[PDB]
RNA sequence: GUAUGUAU
RNA sequence: UUUAUACUAACAC
RNA sequence: AUUCUCUCUUUGCCUUUUGGCUUAGAUCAAGUGUAGUAUCUGUA
């Protein structure tokens, strides 16, 4: 018993000195693990079955200095990129 | 709400030298509490 | 400081009493508080009403009634989609009401104008754009089932209406572009007979008798099809094809 | 003003909180330490 | 058995996609949602912000 | 097993 | 069938 | 001779220390027993 209650108790500091995390990173956690987990769940069904709309805030380059060649070919590399 | 004016120019006097004894002098020990260390962070008893 | 409105909604009188109230309805693009202006146009009609604030209807240039452009005389969408002059773009519930209080913001602040040279050099653009862009074994074998009032169109549904509609009373027309095909059913017999002898080998035809998964299929007999007529026109592909094509057919007899 | 909030609903979120007992403990620090950002910010030479 | 109560801790628990063209503006939009939130945590804050530019550049410039 | 949020 | 842990606990003294 | 990568030696740079403030903010490990469910261990 006395050498048994011993090994416990070192056992049980082993366990607090390794987390700090506390009950709202355990908790915090838990929800991305089910999001996550509901997704994988949720995208098997679609192959199964098988901010973008506008830009958030635009803020414009500055001013008409040099441009227009510049923006031509930028627009037929996004299409490629997909 | 929207975005301010464009700032203007900054114009400071040219910037003085500085060393690297007087980088070191302002040199910042992270200070270390006898109550208040919460999260882990363990500190050996030698830097107490 | 009465507002924008045009011409075409004031009216046919040149005297017109109108009404301010300085704080109705927040505008609908803008979303923000505005005078809603009221008048009549005529005899017993139902009054007029501006619907935007005029910080908006500067920006997108409109009778703040009509919406109409001013220049002339299209819709606004109708106008954004086809010249695409200023090339706006928001569409949103709440992205919209930023965007288009950001060109207040703008327009305010530097006085940037809606330059009309420019705007008419791109409808006299978009104008030449438009125009650089633009049988004796049938009536047997038809005639066997005709004995044993629908038309299949074989080898635009306006035209087909058209065509078809000037030789007798019609039931019903379709069409199925992939299908590339058109059933035009009449209401008499005589007239789809009709229509049979007048509309074969002519322009806008094989005019005989009538009889994910349905997405490939009918994409399949759309490449089958456009074979069968370059092909008269003038291998693994076209033989396989063929097959395809035999395989429908006995279905068809079969059933 | 009762019904000014029910076709409207509250001002964006700041107007004033106007201390009182419960948050002057609080408030009274949170000066403190941004009076002592102030002076280290300008005790601090111009690059270290 | 005082620096051995330590270790032992650290050892412990030391041992403890994509497709379509549809699918991924899920994945690019959510991604976006992530940054913007972090922007209105902290206004300023530059490792958020120059981060969210790179970012975008590597999928659509 | 609610206070309080997530999904249809 | 035995032992431990948690969940049952919206239990009971 | 220059540039790029790998390896070793000596030296430099950090993230604030896990958000802040109070009366260390505040108090002290006798619970046990039964029933059901879930997981793990053994029986040429
Ligand atoms: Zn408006």
């Amino acid at each position: 018993d006395m050498d048994e209650d011993e090994k416990e108790m070192l056992s049980e500091a082993r366990a607090r000195l390794a987390n700090t995390q506390g009950k709202k990173a355990k908790r915090k956690d838990r929800e991305k693990q089910l999001e996550l987990t509901r997704r994988l769940s949720h995208l098997q069904k679609r192959r199964e079955l098988k901010y973008n709309a506008s830009i958030p805030f635009e803020k414009k380059p500055a001013i008409g200095f040099y441009x227009x060649x510049x923006x031509x070919x930028x627009x037929x590399x996004x299409x490629x990129x997909x | 709400r929207g975005p301010p004016s464009p700032p203007p120019p900054v114009l400071h006097s040219p910037p003085r030298k500085v060393s690297a004894q007087e980088q070191q002098d302002w040199q910042i020990p992270p200070s270390i509490s006898n109550w208040k260390n919460p999260k882990g962070y363990t500190i050996p008893l030698d830097k107490r | 400081e009465f507002p924008s409105i045009c011409e075409r909604c004031l009216g046919d009188n040149s005297y017109v009493r109108m009404t301010k109230e300085p704080l109705g309805q927040e505008c609908k693009i803008c979303s923000k508080p505005c005078t809603i202006f009221r008048w009549i146009k005529e005899r017993g009609q139902k009054p007029g009403k501006t619907q935007i604030c005029v910080g908006c209807a500067r920006y997108k240039n409109c009778c703040q009634s009509c919406m109409l452009d001013l220049q002339f005389g299209l819709p606004i969408a109708l106008r954004d989609a086809a010249l695409k002059l200023v090339e706006s773009g928001p569409t949103n519930d709440i992205n919209r009401e930023f965007f288009a209080q950001n060109q207040q913001r703008l327009l305010s602040n530097g006085e940037t104008a809606y330059d009309s040279q420019e705007a008419s050099a791109a409808a006299r653009n978009l104008v030449k754009k438009v125009e650089k862009r633009e049988x004796x074994x049938x009536x047997x074998x038809x005639x066997x089932x005709x004995x044993x009032a629908s038309l299949n169109a074989e080898r635009a549904d306006y035209k087909i209406r058209k065509h078809f509609e000037q030789y007798g009373p019609l039931k019903s027309v379709v069409c199925s572009h992939r299908a590339k095909c058109a059933f035009v059913n009449f209401k008499t017999r005589s007239s789809a007979e009709i229509a049979a002898a007048a509309s074969p080998d002519g322009n806008v035809l094989k005019v005989q008798w009538g009889k994910x998964x349905x997405x490939x299929x009918x994409x399949x007999x759309x490449x089958x099809x456009x074979x069968x007529x370059x092909x008269x026109x003038x291998x693994x592909x076209x033989x396989x094809x063929x097959x395809x094509x035999x395989x429908x057919x006995x279905x068809x007899x079969x059933x | 003003n009762l019904l000014a909030r029910q076709f409207e609903g509250r001002h964006s979120t700041g107007v004033a909180k106007q201390i009182t007992k419960q948050r002057v403990d609080s408030h009274q620090d949170l000066e403190l330490r941004a009076a002592v950002m102030n002076d280290i910010l300008d005790m601090i030479p111009e690059g270290i | 058995x005082x620096x051995x109560x330590x270790x032992x801790x650290x050892x412990x628990x030391x041992x403890x996609n994509i497709t379509d063209l549809e699918e991924l503006q899920e994945f690019q939009g959510r991604k976006r949602k992530e940054f913007e939130d972090a922007i209105r945590r902290n206004r300023l804050a530059m490792g958020h912000w120059m981060r969210y530019g790179q970012w975008e550049l590597d999928q659509k410039e």
